[PDB]
RNA sequence: CAUUGGUGAGCAGCGAAGGAUUUGGUGGAUUACUAGCUAAUAGCAAUCUAUUUCAAAGAAUUCAAACUUGGGGGAAUGCCUUGUUGA
């Protein structure tokens, strides 16, 4: 972090790496921020994934 | 005389009208009170910064001003007002028709002298009262006693004596007893000024023939006599800084300084103020300081300072001459032209008959400055031709300003009286520019205009030729020759494509500035006197000779509106920033506001003095006008900026004697429902449907990720124990028997009463009204709380209520939402007992209505299919 | 046309000061830097006032009537504002650092905490006309020995409690006759008294101190005097009280600590109701609704705003904004929503009407440089300096794919195929353009030919060519699709900084380092126009600069440009204080907009006050952190040379006014500009301007109404358009019966067709007449469907607005209708038993 | 401004330190300026060392020793946020106290931290030396005055002389 | 032959009781104008201080208090912590 800030963020990106992420089925509204509106009401997992 | 759109705000550019100013001290600091027509202003002596102005204008012009600590006394007609911080605290009304002339305040006694040689004395009701209010007595000086009163003075260390100074001689009255203590010996010359000296028992008297007398009141004899032959004393003042100096101001505009100890003249300041406006009307040394404040009738207030001597010894002999320290000023004669310098209402440019161009600030007076007339050295290298004696440029008839290239090169053009060229100025430097634009046809300049880009300047000559110069290099580029008489107006649109001109021959020329072609020519009935072009709307108005304003559209070159009603020449007019109003001033002393959309006069004013100029602020908040009398600029506030104005035409006959509501206020409110057969949504936020359907999921998102920590020992009824308001469904009280599940009579909810009432009355209109008003949480709670047990009366009634609502075709989106919540909460109940006749019949009737509202789907599908096809292929 | 006005500020919900609820409780007033933003939570609408302080706002208040708003900056400069008219009544300079201002509950008086003095003034009448000195002083009180931290009014407007840094709280009487009733000083606090309040009965006075002690004061026998009957302590380990508020009716005490956690207490019992944490940053301000149900907290460091419904333990509002971070913006294809990319690495989707962030994405590790939608709009793409390009699916908010170069290149610019099948990114260190396949995620190829870093990219919507520019002083048009690969380089006089593609796809404009906007014909590859912009640009002198703004060449160019969808205008911005709107065909400046008037920003002023300059240098450049009382404020974490990419504490230099991105609204005559303070949105919505079209003497508002009375609806409608008055068009529009709509629609002149379609799109979105508006659209499309097709780019924004109404509101209604129909059939038809 | 002033022990030289960081050393009787620093920083107090030749300034975070002409000689990294400065003339010790609640004695002759004492009473509100015995008196926010010597880790005496900060 | 190299001698043209270049000092602006001091619901502004004191209130086991240190290795004697011995 310090070296990046010092170099004004002109660094060279770190080598690409792969990781595994777990996605839990949930209503799409829950993922959004908290206010009196929602963007999408679909589910977070596609029919193939179910 | 009262406008419904505009109200006076203040007067800009005025510092003093010539009435002697008053100096008051608050602690160590000093302040000066100056008179401005029917109002006064207070300046800080250290900075000459405006502090206060009188809250309201007096009925008559102020004749005298005296200030003591916080309180200021202003005399006008037969009344003396007492002001603190510019706000009137008490008004003293004298009982005689004679007007007040002079005003003196010492101790608790207020002395006012009227023009009939009557002196009124007022006294404080209480010794600790701030100002005198009670009327004590009246002393009148008769012709045998003395001449006309010249001034009222009080000498220090005199108990209850008022030193009345008359043209003939001086008189000493005892105000407490009202008796003449002493009469001075008659003086040969008329006394004009009096000033108490810093020495005891001595008052300095100035005569009409340049004599200053140090009269000793105790001894009743002359002590000294200074002679100033062929001069008239107007002011006197002593220096209190330990140097025995005396300053004598004269009506010729000169201020002489004498050294009383040495019997010598220190210096003379020549022509500090104009003789034609009264010379030096007031000159006062600041108490205990080397600073002297001077004023005159030329609308100027100056300060001079005596520097310390340059000699290490004999400093009293080697006296540095007084040095100018600071000053404030304005025009000496009424402004001839005004304009707004910037998009904001910060600065204004004003030109006057006194041959000076000023930049006045609305935001702060100290920022006001005079634009310099120092000339730039010629680029060629030849000597510029002019008289060695420097004189100001002639009066400015027209002015044009742009800000697209401010700071890059010249951005102002001005036309002068009886001059065959136009001068340029620079707003950033505040100095005359280096270019001069000539008509090149031996004619005087009558019109000046600038392009919005700031690259071109257009000059209209009295011989009918329009020359076009470049502002950066001052090189003539193009010359148009269509008019044969004087060109009284030139304008170019924002796009710099179409140019318009007007002249005294009555024709309006339309040119293509890009291609230099004549697009068309329009002839009007009468000669055209002025033009104003509105760049946003491409409309321009022409003040014709027949007392009309003709509005023309440049795009189509046709007259769109014509305005009638002025009874004399139209001096000036302007467009409102939104392009919707025209305010015009005429020589018949009326300012009329015209509404272009309807083309009628909506407002009218009657001004005491004819308004020569009218200008809107580009913001639209202020209207500036200048009048034939007065050195300032009148600023008005646009009340249309804080409330709507009716556009009903003003009464013409009524206005002469002094000398559909939605359409009137330019608004329209949409109907609740255009037609009964038409589906109409609810009048409210469109998110209400989505919130009601998805209330739970929205709320689970709302909950914090971690449970708040709470005290174990917590009141169980804390929410109810609230000292008293909350209007939630929870905070409902019953309104006034066998047990009933839904609610026992006397203990049932408001909603259940209306539902039962509607079922009997066969009308749920009352219930539907309260459903729409219910908050989303309340609505879900009521539907969930409906009775779900046999005979299922409440569910049947609720379905009947919703079915009636769908018949109305109003608020249908909500009735659909309520039905969806009914299925969500009681769908299993309906499914289990679907065969029940009561539920089935209610459901069937709902379906019959609901089946009709499918036409909305057909419309929605068609529009997308075509809209997608139209936009794509 | 070019009549744009500042409408609202997105991207920031709170910067500093105190947030106030409206008296009704239905609106929240939040200071956002130099301006005040008002959010209506129930109606889901927001607006930002146009007026502007010269420094950041410090204290605000709205009177109980809701008619007058007073806002004060950090110098004491105050502005009185008519809340209903949204206009400024007066400007007042109190010549000191006013910590708090509060209207009396009557509304007649308001009090000021200016240093060690309490100033009581008389409220100007809102109905009265503006005058030179509207305010009238009532009294000045000088009893405190140090600065007043806060003040509180009694419910009856008769007493004022003031708390100062003197470790003391003091009470004053508004009426001189009642001075003996309340002339007491409350001592005994170890630290600054943060707040002092009355009980509902007004017989108990509570005082709170920074150290974390609450004292209960009562008038009791030891003959009677105020005494501390009880003392309560917040046993916060090291957190200090930062703000306090009390609601007498509900006896609720909300205290915000410097650790970032707030507690709700019930007085006088001192029962802990709840304890939550909004983060690690101090809670700077706390406010209570009038009913006592909603509590609003704000944290200045991250610009968080939080409304908490403590009863149900729910969040009405929970938002966080950006300052000095927004690198890019993108409109949704329907124009409803706007997306932003920030140096934090977070992508946020903001609702234009509401003013709140709908969603946040935090996958990127480093600064996100660009964002762009596909032509469809469902999908979004973003590039970042961490070396990745990520695709986002807005239906499910998943990062369904991530593209990365083989050799670890930072990406600064991005472009997406209109078919949404190819994605291209450029860099400032590689000189090549990477191309990926969206379906596969594989790197298709690396376009080469530039001799300098690629500054910008753009696909054309129709012909589908790729236009790239570089600091190589050249522009290259790539025909990537097709059997043959062709490149057409065009030379330019100077380095190209920005590039915009015409909606037609036939021309491309580029902003150069010389301050020029040059337009080229893609097919012929020849210049067709040029606009000179160096003189238009306003660049200010920085406090640290040793050279004038005129001679400064720091930013006399535009780093971002965008076209209008009609194709006739360009909006440009850069690292300067001006947003310039040009007209392409005539090559003229339509209008220029000043980005900021905040002296807290560095590039605002062209000339700096010579009083600040001294023999040492500018007084502004002197660092006064050591004066600050808290250790956190004094600490200096600045890296010696950093310019961007870190938190504000790292820079050590003042923020500089700049615009990072600009775009036109696809569905309205508005544009949005990402700047340091936030997303400025300029719109023409107000339309107070009188802009008639083709008037004659016979056309008048009265004649229009007469035509309706005579049932000449077509003539009435056309005459309304010629006047171009919205109220008249609306009046005529709703007076046309349904039977005669198709007759009128077929006969409307082609000249006024774009105007009616624009009116419907704006009117329909918020109107209740869903069926009436759909009938009109059906008649207009059916009658003039062919004409709209022949001129796609003249009708583009009007058409997009109509589709938004048909899809965002009309569909949602029928969708709720149709499921009820199926839910109905299942319940009746199926068998429910057992 | 504001300006904190310190005179030399013999009264011949005057040291003024402005809060915004204007520090000047002068012979006020002869009107001669020995040094003038325009440190763009927050300066709290300054003091002369054994004579007018050297003086110390307590800046934003560190104390600096300067020369007669104003050349910086040392940056006292060990003294952090000192708000009060004192010099014991016969012992050649420089004494500092500030927001850290730490009393530090520094030998100017050798340049070695003689002792650092933990006051345990928060920021130091006031400080004064007893010229008779060179015992330092510190006032604290709790209203107590404590007497200190470099050779004792705990205060010699504690006096309760106020109900608030001293 | 060219100097857009320097230094000079002179014209044409410009041209009203002279013209050009440089420079010290002060004043007004450089943010949007509600006045000075104090012990401040009022006094003072020529100050009182010969009523300026009393009374009342006011003291957290927080009895906690370096969020403040360039890296590696140690620290005899110090300092901190823990235990322990004898009073």
């Amino acid at each position: 972090y310090k070296l990046d800030v010092l170099s004004s963020v002109h660094f060279v990106p770190k080598p690409a790496s792969t990781s595994l992420e777990i996605r839990v089925e949930t209503p799409t509204i829950s993922m959004e921020d908290a206010q009196p509106l929602y963007m999408s009401n679909a589910s977070s997992l596609a029919p193939q994934e179910i | 005389k009262n406008s419904k759109i505009f109200s006076p705000f203040r007067i800009i550019g005025n510092v003093s009208n010539g009435v002697p100013f008053a100096t008051g001290t608050l602690g160590s600091t000093f302040y000066i009170v100056t008179c401005v027509g029917k109002t006064f202003q207070i300046y800080d002596a250290n900075t000459l910064h405006l502090l206060f102005v009188s809250e309201k204008e007096t009925p008559s012009s102020i004749v005298a001003l005296s200030a003591h600590f916080h309180y200021v006394y202003a005399a006008y007609e037969n009344k003396v007002g007492i002001y603190k911080r510019g706000i009137e605290e008490h008004l003293l009304e004298l009982e005689t028709d004679a007007n007040v002339e002079h005003l003196c305040i010492f101790g608790d006694y207020l002395c006012a002298s009227t023009d009939d040689n009557s002196i009124f004395i007022y006294k404080k009701s209480d010794p600790q009262d701030k100002y005198p209010s009670e009327f004590y007595t009246k002393l009148t000086v008769t012709e045998i006693q003395g001449g006309e009163i010249v001034s009222l003075q009080h000498l220090a260390t005199y108990l209850n004596k008022l030193t009345v100074v008359t043209k003939s001689n001086v008189l000493l009255f005892n105000v407490r007893t009202g008796k003449l203590v002493f009469t001075s010996n008659e003086f040969p010359d008329q006394i004009t000024t009096a000033e108490p000296a810093p020495v005891l028992d001595i008052i300095a008297l100035g005569t009409v023939t340049g004599e200053v007398i140090m009269f000793n009141m105790r001894k009743g004899k002359r002590i000294r006599t200074i002679k100033i032959p062929q001069s008239r004393i107007s002011s006197l003042s002593f220096r209190t800084d330990g140097s025995s100096h005396l300053s004598v101001g004269t009506s010729s505009g000169d201020l002489i300084f004498y050294d009383l100890d040495r019997r010598s003249r220190i210096h003379v300041l020549k022509n500090i103020h104009r003789e034609s406006y009264g010379g030096v009307t007031q000159a006062t040394f600041l108490n205990g300081q080397p600073i002297i404040v001077t004023s005159g009738g030329d609308n100027s207030l100056k300060e001079y300072v005596f520097d310390p001597s340059l000699s290490q010894g004999s400093g009293d002999v080697v006296v540095q001459p007084p040095r100018y320290l600071r000053s404030r000023g304005g025009h000496s004669q009424p402004p001839s032209y005004i304009a707004f310098a910037d998009s904001q209402s910060h600065f204004m440019l004003s030109a006057s008959k006194d041959r000076s161009l000023w930049s006045f600030s609305l935001r702060k007076d100290a920022q006001s400055q005079e634009m310099s007339q120092r000339l730039h050295k010629k680029q060629d290298g030849g000597r510029v031709g002019g008289s060695t004696i420097k004189s100001k440029f002639p009066e400015i008839v027209a002015l044009a300003i742009e800000n697209a290239r401010i700071g890059e090169w010249e951005n102002i053009i001005t036309a002068h009286k009886d001059e065959k060229f136009a001068r340029t100025w620079d707003m950033r430097n505040k100095r005359v520019g280096r270019w001069t634009f000539d008509t090149t046809d031996d004619g005087f300049v009558k019109s000046v205009a600038m392009s919005q880009c700031g690259n071109f300047g257009f000059i209209g000559s009295s011989n009918g030729s329009i020359t076009i110069y470049n502002m950066q290099s001052g090189i003539l580029r193009k010359k148009y020759k269509l008019h044969k008489r004087a060109v009284t107006g030139i304008s170019l649109d924002g796009m710099n494509r179409k140019m318009v001109s007007c002249g005294l021959d009555g024709i309006v020329g339309f040119y293509d500035f890009n291609k230099s072609t004549l697009l068309g020519k329009l002839k009007l009935d009468a000669p055209i006197t002025a033009m104003v072009y509105h760049r946003s709307s491409d409309l321009f108005a022409l003040a014709l000779d027949d007392l009309s304003i003709v509005v023309i559209d440049a795009v189509t070159q046709r007259v769109v509106r014509q305005l009638w009603g002025h009874s004399n020449r139209i001096t000036a007019f302007d467009f409102s920033p939104e392009g919707r109003w025209i305010v015009s001033a005429s020589l018949d002393s009326t300012i009329r506001t015209w509404d272009l959309p309807t083309g009628g006069c909506i407002d009218g004013i009657i001004v005491d003095n004819v308004a020569t100029n009218v200008k809107f602020s580009p913001n639209g908040d202020l209207l500036a006008t200048t009048h034939v009398t007065g050195n300032g600029i009148c600023i008005w506030t646009n009340r249309a900026q804080f409330k709507t104005v009716s556009t009903r035409t003003i009464d013409e006959s009524e206005f002469a004697r002094m000398a559909l509501n939605d359409i009137d206020f330019n608004t329209y409110t949409s109907l609740e429902q255009i037609d009964k057969e038409l589906l109409t949504l609810s009048i409210g936020p469109r998110s209400k449907m989505n919130t009601l359907l998805h209330l739970d999921v929205i709320r689970k998102r709302s909950k914090p990720k971690e449970a708040p920590k709470k005290s174990e020992k917590l009141p169980f009824f804390l929410q109810l124990s609230g000292e008293k308001v909350r209007e939630g469904i929870a905070h409902e009280t019953p309104e006034e028997n066998k047990f009933k599940v839904t609610g026992r009579l006397g203990f049932e909810s408001h909603f259940t009463k209306q539902l039962r009432e509607g079922s009997q009355s066969k009308d749920y209109s009352s219930l539907l009204a309260t459903l729409i008003n219910f908050s989303p949480a309340a609505v879900d709670l009521e539907i969930r709380s409906l009775n779900s047990f046999e005979p299922f009366d409440e569910i049947v009634w609720f379905i009947d209520a919703l079915t009636q609502g769908l018949k109305s075709n109003k608020n249908f989106e909500l009735y659909e939402t309520f039905m969806s919540l009914l299925f969500k909460a009681h769908g299993d109940v309906i499914h289990a007992n679907n065969k029940n006749q009561d539920i089935a019949s209610a459901l069937q009737n709902w379906e019959d209505v609901h089946k009709k509202e499918d036409r909305l789907d057909d419309l929605v599908k068609f529009c997308m299919g075509v809209a997608a096809f139209v936009t794509t292929a | 046309k070019s009549d744009f006005k500042f409408s609202n500020l997105l991207g920031t919900v709170y910067r500093q000061g105190n947030i106030t609820f409206s008296d009704d409780g239905k609106q929240l007033l939040s200071p956002v830097g130099n301006r005040v933003s008002v959010f209506d939570l129930i109606n889901n609408k927001s607006f930002t006032f146009e007026y502007e302080h010269r420094k950041n706002i410090a204290a605000i208040d709205l009177n109980k009537q809701g008619t007058l708003l007073i806002s004060i900056d950090e110098d004491g400069r105050a502005i009185l504002v008519n809340f209903k008219a949204r206009n400024v009544l007066h400007h007042f300079n109190f010549k000191e650092k006013c910590s708090a201002v509060k209207f009396s509950p009557d509304g007649r008086l308001f009090a000021l905490a200016s240093g060690r003095f309490l100033q009581i003034w008389k409220t100007p009448d809102v109905n009265k006309d503006r005058q030179f000195a509207p305010f009238v002083r009532h009294r000045v009180h000088a009893g405190h020995f140090q600065d007043i931290t806060s003040l509180t009014w009694s419910q009856d407007s008769r007493f004022i409690l003031t708390t100062s840094k003197d470790l003391s709280a003091k009470i004053w009487s508004v009426d001189s006759e009642e001075k003996n009733l309340a002339a007491t000083t409350f001592n005994g606090h170890r630290d600054y008294v943060m707040g002092a309040f009355f009980s509902h009965d007004q017989e108990k006075i509570y005082t709170v101190s920074k150290d974390g002690a609450v004292f209960v004061w009562e008038f009791t026998k030891r003959k009677y005097s105020w005494r501390i009957t009880k003392k309560h302590f917040f046993y916060a380990n090291q957190a200090k009280v930062k703000c306090v508020t009390f609601h007498p009716a509900t006896r609720l005490l909300a205290v915000g600590f410097t650790s970032g956690e707030f507690r709700l207490y019930d007085l006088p019992d001192f029962t802990l109701i709840q304890q939550l944490s909004m983060g690690q940053n101090p809670v700077n301000t706390v406010s209570v609704n009038q009913t006592g149900e909603w509590l609003a907290f704000g944290s200045s460091k991250l610009g968080q705003l939080l409304v908490y419904e403590w009863q149900s333990e729910s969040y009405i509002l929970k938002q966080q904004g950006h300052f000095d971070s927004t690198n890019s913006l993108a409109y949704s294809p329907d124009g409803s929503r706007v997306v932003t990319a920030s140096e934090d690495g977070k992508i946020k989707v903001w609702d234009i009407t509401s003013g709140f962030c709908l969603a946040t994405f935090e996958e990127h590790t480093s600064s996100v440089t660009a964002v762009q939608f596909a032509k469809r709009g469902q999908v979004m793409f973003s590039s970042s300096l961490d070396g990745t390009v990520r695709a986002w699916d807005l239906i499910r908010y998943r990062n369904f794919r991530t593209f990365t170069g083989t050799e670890r290149i930072q990406f600064n610019c991005l472009a997406v195929d209109p078919s949404g099948e190819v994605v291209c990114a450029g860099s400032l260190d590689n000189f090549d353009i990477h191309v990926w396949s969206v379906q596969t995620g594989q790197l298709l190829d690396a376009l080469s030919g530039h001799e300098g870093p690629v500054s910008c990219l753009s696909f054309s919507q129709e012909n589908s060519v790729l236009a790239s520019a570089s600091w190589d002083k050249t522009i290259r048009i790539w025909s990537i699709f097709g059997r043959s690969q062709q490149v057409e380089p065009i030379e330019v006089y100077s380095d190209v900084l920005a590039l915009s593609m015409r909606p037609d796809g036939k021309e491309v404009a580029v902003s150069t380092l010389k301050g020029q906007i040059s337009i080229f014909n893609i097919e012929d590859a020849k210049q067709v126009g040029n606009i000179d912009c160096r003189k238009d640009i306003i660049s200010g002198r920085f406090n640290q600069d040793r050279f004038t703004a005129k001679n400064s060449e720091r930013s006399k160019f535009f780093t971002t440009i965008h076209y209008s969808f009609d194709g006739m205008a360009i909006v440009a911005g850069g690292n300067n204080n001006s947003i310039c709107l040009y007209d392409v065909p005539n090559e003229v400046l339509l209008k220029r907009f000043i980005v900021s008037r905040n002296m807290a920003l560095n590039g605002t002023l062209e000339f700096l006050n010579s009083k600040k300059m001294t023999e040492a240098g500018s007084l502004d450049l002197i660092d006064d952190a050591g004066e600050n009382s808290d250790l956190e404020d004094r600490i200096d974490n600045s890296l010696p040379g950093s310019q961007r990419g870190g938190d504000l504490s790292t820079r050590k230099m003042r923020p500089e006014v700049r615009v990072t991105s600009v775009q036109f609204s696809p569905t309205a005559n508005a544009f949005a500009a990402a700047s340091t303070e936030g997303l400025l949105i300029y719109s023409t919505n107000d339309t107070i301007l009188f802009d008639p079209f083709d008037l004659d003497v016979d056309v008048t508002p009265h004649s229009t109404v007469e035509a309706l009375r005579e049932k000449q609806f077509l003539n009435a409608l056309v005459m309304a358009f010629r006047l171009n008055e919205e109220y008249l068009i609306n009046k005529v529009y709703e007076a046309i019966p349904i039977k005669e709509i198709p007759l009128v629609a077929s006969n409307i002149p082609a000249i006024y067709l774009p105007r009616i379609l624009k009116f419907i799109g704006d009117f329909a979105i918020e109107s209740q007449h869903i069926e009436f508006n759909l009938i009109w659209i059906k008649a207009l499309l059916s009658a003039s469907g062919g004409y709209i097709n022949e001129h796609k780019y003249l009708f583009s924004t009007a058409m997009r607005s109509i589709q938004r109404f048909i899809v965002r509101v009309a569909k949602e209604v029928v969708n709720t209708t149709t499921d009820n129909k199926y839910t109905y059939r299942f319940l009746v038809s199926t068998d429910g038993s057992m | 401004g504001p300006y904190h002033i310190k005179y030399a022990k013999n009264g011949t030289h005057l040291l003024i330190t402005g809060r915004k960081g204007h520090v000047a050393s002068m012979d006020w009787r002869k009107g001669q300026l020995r040094a003038e620093l325009f440190l763009n920083e927050t300066c709290h107090s300054a003091t002369y060392l054994q004579n007018e030749q050297y003086f110390a300034v307590a800046q934003k975070k560190y104390t600096f020793i300067y020369d007669h002409e104003g050349t910086e000689l040392h940056r006292l990294k060990q003294h952090i946020e000192a708000r009060h400065l004192d010099f014991l003339p016969y012992h050649y010790l420089l004494v500092t106290a500030g927001e850290t609640g730490w009393l530090k004695y520094h030998d100017v002759s050798t340049g070695q931290l003689v002792s650092e004492l933990r006051t345990k009473a928060g920021p130091t509100m006031a400080m004064a030396q007893n010229p008779w015995n060179a015992v330092m008196h510190l006032g604290h926010s709790n209203g107590t005055v404590s007497l200190w010597s470099p050779s004792m880790p705990e205060p010699l005496v504690k006096l309760l002389s106020a109900r608030g900060p001293v």
